[PDB]
This record gives C-alpha cells, sequence and structure tokens, in this order.
C-alpha cells in the first residue's frame, strides 16, 4: 500500500495505489485507498482493510450528523482530531494508518498525518503504507514546496508510480484526487500509462551478465542465451 | 378515578385527554404552515413573524434540516419541536449508520411516530405538542425517477402522508382553501410556481392579512435537486406579487 497527501496553495492532492494484497498473492487490483468523509475532506487508508474502512465509515456519519447540527461547513482540524481521538482509543486492537487531507474556507487546504502509534501531526505533505518507505529519499531530493495544482497531481502521480515500482506490495492502477475551494476532481491512470515503472526504464534494459558461456578466457562477453552459441 | 385526565389513561368515552391537550397545544402559538406539492417539487411555507424588533430576524426558525434530502417544518410549542428534531436526526444517523443508505422520509415518519406513540402509553412523560411536518423526495423503483413526499407526524402518533396539508392556527380555514382549489385544478399535474402561488394564498385567505416575504420563511425540496433548502426573498417576493393579481 501507498498513500500520500500533498498540499499546494489553493488545497490539497491526495493519492493512492490500487492493491489489496494476502501477502503474496493480489485479492484486489482496483481498490481505492481514498475514502470520502465530507465533500471536501478525504481520508487515505493503509494497513487493515476492515479496521481501516470501519473507522472512516464511523467518522464520516459522525461528521455528517454534525454538519446539520451545526448549520456549517467542517474544517480538516474536525477530521482530523475524530480519527486521532478513534485510532487513540483502539491502537492495540487495530492496525491502521491514517491520512487526513482536505480543504476548509478557514484554513484553507490542510494535511494529517495519524500513524499506527494514534498520533496526530500537521504537515505540509504526508506519506504512508509499506511503499511509503521508497519516498522520503524521492522528496527530500526532488519534491519542492509550492507547485501548482497540475504540477501537484503529477508529481504526486510520479512519486506514487516510483513507489510501487520497488514495493511488491503496491502496484495496480494510480488514483488522484484534487481537493480545494473548486469541485473536487479525481482522476485514475492506469499501470500501462504510469509516469515510471522499471520495465520501460531504459537503464534496466540491459541483463546482468550471469549465465556465462564456457569460454577459454577471462573476458566477459555476455550472456548464453543460445545453445549452439 | 377522578382525575382520569392528568396521567395517559382511558377516559370512559375511550379516549385520551393527556394527547387532545397536546393536539392544542399546536395552535396555541398562533402560526400557521402549509405544505404543497407539485409535479416535480415540494414546497412548505411556514409563518414567521417578528413583533419584537430587537429580536435578530434570521435566529429563531421552525424550519429544520433533518438530512441533506429531508427537511422538516415544526408547528405548535417552539421548544418541544426542536427536541423532536434531535430525535429525527439521531433516527437518521443510526439509520444510516445501520443500513449505509440514507432513510426514506416515509420509514423516518414511521419511527417518528411510534417515537410520539411511546409517550402517549407511559405514564410519566409528556407528548410533545406539535405537528411535524417532514418534506422531501423519494427514489421511486423501475424508474429511478424522485417524486416530491409530505409527512406529517401527529403528537398522538398518526403518521400520514399528503397532496397538501396545513397545520396550526386557523388550519381548517386552510385547508378548506386547499380542498376548494383541489376540486378544479390537479395539484400533482402543477408546477412549482402554481403551487407556492396557491399555498401563499391558503395562508393569506387563512389570516386574512396580506402577508409580506418577512413574514414567511418557505423550504423547497425539488427533483433537479433533491437538497432541502430554503428560498430566498427574492423569489417569495415575486410569488407574492404573482399572487397579488
Amino acid at each position: 500500500t501507498t498513500i500520500l497527501a500533498v498540499s499546494y496553495n489553493g488545497g490539497v492532492v491526495l493519492a493512492a495505489d490500487s492493491r489489496t494484497s494476502s501477502g503474496t498473492y493480489v485479492v484486489n487490483r482496483a481498490s481505492n485507498k481514498l475514502t470520502k468523509l465530507t465533500k471536501k475532506i478525504y481520508c487515505c487508508r493503509s494497513g487493515s482493510a476492515a479496521d481501516t474502512q470501519a473507522l472512516a465509515e464511523r467518522v464520516s456519519n459522525y461528521l455528517g450528523s454534525y454538519q446539520t447540527d451545526i448549520g456549517a461547513g467542517v474544517n480538516v482540524a474536525t477530521a482530523a482530531n475524530l480519527f486521532q481521538k478513534m485510532c487513540y482509543m483502539n491502537r492495540w486492537n487495530i492496525s491502521a494508518g491514517i491520512i487526513v487531507a482536505g480543504y476548509d474556507p478557514i484554513n484553507g487546504g490542510s494535511v494529517y498525518s495519524i500513524p499506527s502509534g494514534g498520533s496526530c501531526v500537521k504537515l505540509d505533505y504526508a506519506l504512508g503504507g509499506s511503499g511509503s518507505i521508497f519516498l522520503y529519499s524521492f522528496f527530500d531530493a526532488n519534491y519542492k514546496p509550492g507547485m501548482s495544482k497540475s504540477e501537484c497531481v503529477a508529481f504526486c502521480q510520479r512519486a506514487v508510480a516510483h513507489a510501487y515500482s520497488r514495493d511488491g506490495s503496491s502496484g495496480g492502477l494510480i488514483r488522484t484526487i484534487t481537493l480545494d475551494a473548486d469541485e473536487p476532481e479525481d482522476q485514475t491512470i492506469p499501470w500501462n500509462r504510469s509516469p515510471y515503472c522499471m520495465e520501460k526504464d531504459p537503464k534496466y534494459v540491459t541483463q546482468a551478465t550471469q549465465n556465462q558461456p564456457f569460454s577459454s578466457s577471462a573476458k566477459i562477453t555476455g550472456n548464453r542465451m543460445s545453445s549452439t552459441g | 378515578a377522578g382525575f382520569d385526565k392528568y396521567i395517559t389513561v382511558f377516559s370512559p368515552e375511550g379516549s385520551l385527554y393527556q394527547v387532545e391537550y397536546a393536539f392544542k397545544a399546536v395552535t396555541y402559538p398562533g402560526l400557521l404552515t402549509v405544505a404543497i406539492r407539485c409535479k416535480d417539487a415540494v414546497l412548505v411555507v411556514t409563518q414567521h413573524l417578528i413583533p419584537d424588533r430587537l429580536m435578530r430576524p434570521d435566529s429563531v426558525t421552525a424550519l429544520y434540516e433533518v438530512t441533506p434530502n429531508i427537511g422538516c417544518c415544526m408547528t405548535g410549542r417552539a421548544p418541544d419541536g426542536r427536541a423532536l428534531v434531535q430525535r429525527a436526526r439521531e433516527e437518521a444517523s443510526d439509520y444510516q449508520y445501520r443500513y449505509g443508505v440514507e432513510i426514506p422520509i416515509a420509514v423516518l415518519a414511521k419511527r417518528m411516530g411510534d417515537k410520539a406513540q411511546v409517550r402517549t402509553q407511559q405514564a410519566g412523560l409528556r407528548p410533545m405538542g406539535v405537528v411535524s411536518t417532514f418534506i422531501g423526495m423519494d427514489q421511486s423503483d423501475q424508474d429511478g425517477s424522485l417524486k416530491p413526499q409530505i409527512y406529517t407526524v401527529d403528537p398522538a402518533g398518526w403518521t400520514g402522508g399528503h397532496i397538501a396539508c396545513a397545520a396550526g392556527k386557523k388550519q381548517v380555514e386552510a385547508m378548506a382553501f386547499l380542498e376548494k382549489r383541489q376540486k378544479s385544478t390537479e395539484l400533482d399535474a402543477l408546477t412549482q410556481k402554481e403551487a407556492a402561488m396557491i399555498a401563499l394564498a391558503a395562508l393569506q385567505s387563512a389570516i386574512g392579512t396580506a402577508v409580506k416575504a418577512k413574514e414567511v420563511e418557505v423550504g423547497r425540496c425539488t427533483a433537479a435537486n433533491p437538497a432541502f433548502q430554503r428560498v430566498p426573498n427574492s423569489e417569495v417576493e415575486e410569488w407574492l406579487t404573482a399572487v397579488a393579481e
């Protein structure tokens, strides 16, 4: 699982892979890990699918009633607090890493990370899942804060592609959603149109020289790909 | 055997006095509401009069949102209805968390009537002296289209749909006007403008004062926009001018 959220000037972009895997078999290759909480607030879920689904459904139910009670919109901080409380009271029984990202008219675009421990950190960008470990040095080198909306979406897709190119537990479709003062816009790009994969990378085209032909010299001359040669 | 009217026990005539008295608490405040449904929308108009000029007019209202797609109007003891609104909202939320779909308006009205009936059989509980009017859109089967729906809940727990209804002070005159207008036209085939004009005409004829726009508040659900929302004062003004012909 690879999930991330990046804030730009207007709002936020949430990106995720689509792969639910039972260890080494792909149970689902078209999952949707970007779960709607309110109209402008979403969460990226990593870990136990049942636990994260139940947590998201409960938080969405709580937030929907709260809008009717107060008669106004909900800030991203409220949803972040709801997840933080619900994950902290159940931290020993659930396996969940949550990213709460959204737009509210008061604080603009917000991104919150709630790891397995149950804390809540407000960040410019957040990463999560097994494939997030591959992206940290990718963000330290290639990520510049202050990108435009389209630039942020493209960077998020490229980061997700780079993450699941190396992570066996991640892969499949790349799903992104943009949340800002305008209408939220989703996008799903397939693997065959992904911004990066090692199969299309020209520097991994040449195979490692492992199957030496039987030769009278120590000179390495490529792999043996024929019986005669 | 002497009182028989201070608690929910049967009278010798087989009637509940504490529930009949709660019906008089509906018309006690002197307010009136009229709900109508056209071919593609449902409207509710409630008297919103503020004699105290020091009172913030937009703070007090009788129109409530139960769910984004279900709106409510309360007529009677103002706090009491508020309480019921809370219950209704809870009855929605739990339902949403139990079945994953939004509660139907008829189901919500039936459950609210069930809640009212309990207070008419338990001794210590006082009935809510309000009449609840839920308006919304219903998702039909075999065609997928939406239809306007009005459902009223009485303090006795009686739940019923309506093509058009009135509740409050001088509700009988409003109902008579609506029935007289129904003998000529067909309400379920009219448009939103005609239905709004009919509802405002009935409200005016019941009270005979030629209400302005600031004196009423209107809630609306439409087939194009299923969400419940309040009509802006400009549209109410143009409706009233159309009625004034």
